[PDB]
């Protein structure tokens, strides 16, 4: 049999039969962390073309770090109603 | 069409309280420490909550022990484009991660891979304190897993960055489920309009859960492959067994029918699993073709049904739908159309949310006062 | 707001018959071929489908011609970074198609840059099997192709990734459309409440289409350049032409105009395309201001319209409202207010989803009892 | 439930209109200019908007200045990879943006970071014409901000890229606001169906705003932290303020309150801010839990609440709803329930957006003719 | 005239004219491919970091590629009904 | 007090107060601009691989402009009517 179909002329509805369920019940709560660093705007005469790239994606990581400091305060949404 | 019936609740409200634990007093430390040994660990939160840890990529001990040498000066004297791009590329994780959170101010759906890749994932997946088929399911359906999940941003206490990944559970599964399509029953009368329709509104997702039927309203909210149906209990309303009454015999008394009523005389098709239903109305083109040899079934006024098998194609009006193509027989269950068991006047034309015993009690409250006075 | 009359279908089911026959038996190793001269190339499915075939993005050469060497050891002795920048470019783009695939289940909308780029976009629209005509048009509005197209992730069978980039065709070019903008009318009495209202339901676009009109209910789905008015007939409902018999004569016997029935004396403005409809009722503040010389009109209690000439604003109570600042003409059709027609006792203020013969029905069958009582 | 009671506007009809004065005669020029000392300027356009101007990333310079003389011979003889990588760092951004725009046709919702980064956007902020208190509001709220701002694409003119970032203003700020939840009340009767319902439709959020309520129907519109509710005054009515008489009072003559009717007896739950509201009716199991001891009331047929107070957990049927968990007292209103005051014959069972006056009228309508007769 | 408009009084109601059709009538389904290759875990000592770019580039080529084929099975969706 | 919540069961609805709005009412309008340049193929030998990625790059910059010069004309959408 497998998937199935009933078309009822009298009320101009079809029921597809033949599935099976995997219906959300619970939630399992994960904690994922990214260990990170505390280094301190370091300075250094550096003119380096090499050493300016790594200057450049440490202001990235420090810049990230503060964004993602600053999204903290207050705790989540979430635009509920429905 | 039933949506509006559905009850309200918060989905990331168990990942919430998970955040509101992991910000005390601190918590924070309890989890640094079991994740200095291993890249993965189960912990247990002081609340008593068994949650499983990851340490998906660790910055801090690339910055230290690979870049901190070389600012730790003085003079940059030592570099090494090597180095820049093995930065680049570890550091892009936690960039990405940041920009996802920025603009869905800490909560994303679905979890991406950035959150979350499929070997994280199908680790955390066969971690889990669940069956081994379940586990199976999952691991099967990751797309979905990811659809059905969140990811909520924490905190960055102490020298650390901590966001909630909340994962279905799936606690009915392989339970007969049924997709009810329904489309509007009218009378075919040559005239203007002066016609009357009837439309079923129990359309949906229906499965058989713990002796009652989850019914999804909304259709459009659950995921399907091949037989399988992922649904969230939240988009549901828990009906009696009876409720499958009504396609059988919508005049059953066990089961109070939903329908809705109008003198909405309109043409259109509804596309099913193995077929299509015609909604075929006025001066309107219904029809079903194959496509190398065009029109294979030309639809009369009324409501109507063509099986996949043959037909590619069905037009209603200048709107073309394509039938799924899927194996499967379906049976045309041949009878009187409901609509004709009522007299035109004294029919109530603009029930939106009604049932059969409503529009019969309706019906004899206007014939009473015709024949009473 | 008539969005519920709607029937449904696959957008996907072509795709995904493309993806059917990709599988068997094995047709991949006749597209392989295909594409080993060119880059680009046409193919007849064993299906008969012709289908134009790209090979963007070649990794096989690349790896097997350039990274394989290294790697067939022994010791990886010879190695360069102009390599390995090469490759993580090379690579991201595959990486990108399989991030999008991952969170949307195999099925992208809009069509990405990763999974088509414009030069590709428009090379593939030039070697369509369309009109000259078309082919201008679809590439002068590429960003709309894209939010109209479809990525369907078929198969990786043997060294080939395969993804089906299904794009629109229009059947229906520069035919005359029209916009329907309804607000709701009420009367103006000076009591708490008792009032009456009616709304044209039959908001929404309209275009000319066969010899009937394609109705847009939700106006919300269309994509509008200019003149230009890009849909899908999906989100369509196909009527007689005298639908359009509704705007000057809404009385007309050739059709029953969709109305709706209130005592609902709630203000709001709506932004037409030229101008401004403002429904003022109760205690409401409704005025249409100019930048530098502030209000330039104030609305009075019923519904009333203003062009958007010399008007930049308009405010109803707390809302302001930006007009569309578009060049053009529009007309002020003065008419005694439809609702000025009906008694308010006998008139049926809860018609949802009505029309004007069915209000007109209920108000005769209501006030018969009256009378013969 | 209200929604479609709104009227309509263009969000970004404002920025649009920017974008028409940025094309003529030119304009472009003239901010050019102005971004040649800074990277950050204040200008006064010819309709005379005073637009901070701002010069993110200058590839001309880069290009020019860097990358020109190697390629304006000859032979390229001379490189580095050091340049390489410095170019795909900076060039990235355009290509980001540019990715954005081909997707969303050229108008962005939320504004991205590769748009408009955090650094740049608290200095836009920092630079606005707002209360010093509104600065701060927005510096704190970048997330909402971001999603409240639009992204317009404009013009490429002579050397440069310009797009407008469209962004809130908070002319309503520290008033008043509250959320009102709804849910269905029905006769608690032994018998199938029979039962009669009635449901509260000015479910939402309300805020004093100038006197009057902004009233927000979609509730699922706003954005909310803490104590703070942002939203959009384009998705609110604006009510006087004797809507809040409702809650304490019905039936009250000042304000005609917004119920519906039904005979759908169904069971569900609503998640508030402090507890839960459950509608139970029929055979439902009607439930709410504590984690560790379990079921801790079980709900009787008909409307009733429970505190989040030593609750984590609502069962309605084979739905779990998580309770929120903020601290906050709760009141238990004890009252007569409103649909014990009907008599179910003479009562209009499918009025689908009433009110309290309209459903009486219909009342006294349907009884007079029984007693005249 | 282009761009026009009339506002009915009686009716509460404007019709915007003067606009022109693209209405999405058919489909195009092309076949867009990625010719990739068929490497096995090649196992060198090779401890160079020009190299174990190479590797951690071609571990994410790998990855993306057995993604994809899980990501295969069962056929599309696509959440219809409405 | 703060966040406070009251239950009305003769209604069937519970209002959540202590809440404080900010409510959207204007816009402020800002213009974020990229100064380019204008550069045309150049042509050259050059079949140095430093090069070729600062040729492939260059194109990338290139069709970029192409992209969002065929992106304008016409003006904004924004799919109103509701
Ligand atoms: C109305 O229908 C009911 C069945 O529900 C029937 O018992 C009754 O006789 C009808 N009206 C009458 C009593 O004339
Ligand atoms: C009701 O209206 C109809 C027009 O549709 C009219 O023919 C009829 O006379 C009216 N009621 C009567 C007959 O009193
Ligand atoms: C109907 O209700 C009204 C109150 O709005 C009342 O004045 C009237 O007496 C009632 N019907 C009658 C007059 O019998």
């Amino acid at each position: 049999q497998n998937i199935t179909e009933e078309f009822y002329q009298s009320t101009c509805s079809a029921v597809s039969k033949g599935y099976l369920s995997a219906l959300r019940t619970g939630w399992y709560t994960s904690v994922i962390t990214i260990e990170l660093s505390n280094i301190k705007e370091n300075k250094c005469n550096g003119t380096d073309a090499k050493v300016k790239l790594i200057k450049q994606e440490l202001d990235k990581y420090k810049n990230a770090v503060t964004e993602l400091q600053l999204l903290m305060q207050s705790t989540p949404a979430t635009n509920n109603r429905a | 069409f039933l949506g509006f019936l559905l009850g309200v609740g918060s989905a990331i409200a168990s990942g919430v309280a998970v955040c509101k634990v992991l910000h005390l007093e601190g918590e924070v430390n309890k989890i640094k420490s079991a994740l200095l040994s291993t890249n993965k660990a189960v912990v247990s939160l002081s609340n008593g909550v068994s949650v499983l840890t990851f340490k998906v990529l660790d910055l801090k001990n690339y910055i230290d022990k690979q870049l901190l040498p070389i600012l730790n000066k003085q003079s940059c004297s030592i570099s090494n484009i090597e180095t820049v791009i093995e930065f680049q590329q570890k550091n892009n994780r936690l960039l990405e991660i940041t920009r996802e959170f920025s603009v869905n101010a800490g909560v994303t759906t679905p979890v991406s891979t950035y959150m979350l890749t499929n070997s994280e994932l199908l680790s955390l997946i066969n971690d889990m304190p669940i069956t081994n088929d379940q586990k199976k399911l999952m691991s099967n359906n990751v797309q979905i897993v990811r659809q059905q999940s969140y990811s909520i941003m924490c905190i960055i206490k102490e020298e650390v960055l901590a966001y909630v990944v909340q994962l279905p559970l799936y606690g009915v599964i392989d339970t007969p489920c049924w997709k009810l399509h329904t489309s509007p029953l009218c009378t075919t009368n040559t005239k203007e309009g002066s016609n009357i329709c009837l439309t079923r509104t129990d359309r949906g997702w229906y499965c058989d859960n713990a002796g009652s039927v989850s019914f999804f309203p909304q259709a459009e909210t659950c995921k399907v492959q091949s037989n399988r149906v992922f649904c969230d209990t939240m988009n549901s309303l828990t009906l009696p067994s009876e409720v499958n009454l009504c396609n059988v015999d919508i005049f059953n008394p066990k089961y109070d029918c939903k329908i809705m009523t109008s003198k909405t005389d309109v043409s259109s098709s509804v596309i099913t699993s193995l077929g299509a239903i015609v909604s075929c109305y006025g001066k309107t083109k219904c029809t079903a073709s194959n496509k190398n040899r065009g029109i294979i079934k030309t639809f009369s006024n009324g409501c109507d049904y063509v099986s996949n098998k043959g037909v590619d194609t069905v037009s209603v009006g200048n709107t073309l739908y394509y039938v799924n193509k899927q194996e499967g027989k379906s049976l045309y269950v041949k009878g009187e159309p409901i609509i004709n068991f009522y007299d035109p006047l004294v029919f109530p034309s603009d029930e939106f949310d009604a049932s059969i015993s409503q529009v019969n009690e309706k019906i004899n409250q206007s014939l009473a006062f015709i024949r009473k006075s």
